[PDB]
């Protein structure tokens, strides 16, 4: 929806159906697996709260930047950590 | 900043055939480390941005944040997990959030359509944020699990909800930091409200619920600020958890509208 606006309009939509489309067949026993890992990948949020840390003046901006990058990577490291404790659950101990 | 530009698409494409393997019992393991790189080199690519600044509180907070996260990641019990994912998704909100709000008290935009657009990301994030704390409190007993329900409440949601929206929409012509304030207030209010009635024993599907969310709050805060590599994950999971969340309600031979109320 923006650079610009019809070029992300697509981008939108074409993710959209793709998000869907690439979960529609995932066996029940992988449900909150899937939910982990994808619950990861929005981590990147940080990226964004990174940029807008990085681009703050007044200072109620430092801090609420700095909670963002806080909130951000604690999303990403918690996700993964999280994803690959579900994933061992599937392996035979040896 | 072709450059950017560069590795953002490099990280789509992780996030992409990660979540595709992640969905797959013979690629499940290697879809989140393929995902892992993703980020990797999101993050890192993003020291890159011009007119960066700020880096020590960067470093400070990339470094609290991962840390106590795995720390705590790594040392909970097995049977604890879907709080924990309940937590770290609870925070992207946040994170959305954060973003949304200080766009807006930067006043950054001349764009109004984009303007919109964070105010939405603010708002759903938000709602993610403490909804899924509040679903965390619950599975911890740090708060009653059965739904948890008070003389004329459906009223009083949608009246917070409905309030919320306008002062959002209230943003589009005046700002006063004021009124920034109460909306993330009466967002954050809601994501309480919203979850209260939510059952114990449903919570695993409103947690997929509050994962779409923040995944769509990040990829609408991620168009309303250019991001790319925001947008495409944002939406990817966004989309991928709402047809996730689907999927579970029907596992659990129950509906989303059940599990959202279940008593008013
Ligand atoms: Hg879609």
């Amino acid at each position: 929806m923006e650079f610009g606006f019809w070029s992300a309009l697509y981008i939108f939509v074409l993710t959209c159906f793709l998000g869907y489309e690439l979960i529609t067949r995932v066996p029940v026993i992988l449900h909150t697996p899937l939910m982990s890992g994808s619950n990861f990948i929005h981590g990147v949020v940080v990226v964004g709260a990174m940029v807008v840390l990085g681009h703050a003046e007044t200072g109620l901006e430092k801090l609420i930047g700095f909670l963002g990058v806080i909130l951000g990577a604690a999303n990403a490291a918690g996700g993964y950590a999280v994803t690959v404790r579900m994933l061992e659950m599937f392996e035979r101990k040896p | 900043m072709d450059l950017i530009q560069a590795a953002y698409f490099v990280v789509a494409i992780l996030f992409i055939v990660g979540l595709k393997r992640m969905a797959h019992p013979t690629t499940a393991k290697s879809g989140i480390v393929w995902a892992g790189w993703g980020m990797v080199l999101a993050v890192l690519a993003t020291f890159f941005w011009p007119g960066m600044g700020n880096f020590a509180l960067i470093l400070l907070a990339l470094l609290l944040g991962s840390v106590v996260a795995w720390w705590a990641a790594v040392r909970v019990a097995m049977t604890d997990m879907p709080q924990m994912v309940a937590i770290y998704n609870g925070m992207g909100g946040g994170a959305a959030a954060t973003i949304a709000a200080v766009e807006l008290l930067k006043g950054a935009f001349e764009n109004t359509g984009l303007m919109a657009l964070a105010i939405l990301g603010g708002l759903i994030g938000s709602v993610a944020f403490t909804g899924s704390l509040i679903a965390f409190a619950k599975l911890q007993g740090i708060m009653k699990s059965r739904p948890i329900l008070f003389p004329g409440q459906k009223a009083v949601n949608a009246l917070v909800l409905a309030l919320t929206v306008v002062i959002g929409l209230s943003l589009l012509w005046n700002d006063a930091t004021a009124s920034i304030v109460l909306f993330f207030l009466l967002a954050l209010l809601f994501g309480v409200l919203m979850t209260l009635p939510i059952g114990g024993g449903d919570m695993p599907v409103a947690i997929s619920f509050y994962n779409a969310f923040t995944g769509m709050a990040v990829g609408f805060e991620g168009f309303a600020v250019g991001n790319p590599a925001l947008m495409v994950a944002g939406t990817l999971v966004g989309a991928a958890g709402t047809l996730l969340t689907v999927l579970m309600a029907r596992a659990m031979n129950r509906s989303v509208w059940i599990s959202v109320l279940v008593g008013g």
